């Protein structure tokens, strides 16, 4: 990974995402969301991410 | 049959109710402080509380 | 009513009124309104 002053930015674009398999998967300190519930992400269709 | 606004005591009352109206239905597109101005996208991206 | 339970100590935020997590979303789930207070301490050398 990338240093916190040199932080790496890529783009994701025209796919078929799954946001349950990066929730369930259990291996994470903080999950938190803003503006967006994270069960929802299951119905949510984006610009860009 | 030439002169117009010689009914311009009636038509008054009709821009002024019709002016009230259109001012009724744009305050549906203010935010008021949320994140959005339409009830359906709060209700399709975050829970209840 | 009084509800007793043994967890961790990195799931006693999970134990709050109102938000999601794996203790909250499938175990002990708390509604919004109030339910009290909730007492909490530790067991490392007590019952492990």
């Amino acid at each position: 990974f990338a240093s916190v002053y040199a932080w790496n930015r890529k783009r994701i674009s025209n796919c078929v995402a799954d946001y349950s398999v990066l929730y369930n998967s259990a291996s994470f300190s903080t999950f938190k969301c803003y503006g967006v519930s994270p069960t929802k992400l299951n119905d949510l269709c984006f610009t860009n991410v | 049959s030439s002169t117009a606004s010689a009914l311009g005591k009636l038509q008054d009352v009709v821009n002024q109710n019709a002016q009230a109206l259109n001012t009724l239905v744009k305050q549906l597109s203010s935010n008021f402080g949320a994140i959005s101005s339409v009830l359906n996208d709060i209700l399709s991206r975050l829970d209840p509380p | 009513y009084a509800d007793s339970f043994v967890i961790r100590g990195d799931e006693v935020r999970q134990i709050a009124p109102g938000q999601t997590g794996k203790i909250a979303d499938y175990n002990y789930k708390l509604p919004d309104d109030f339910t009290g207070c909730v007492i909490a301490w530790n067991s490392n050398n007590l019952d492990s």
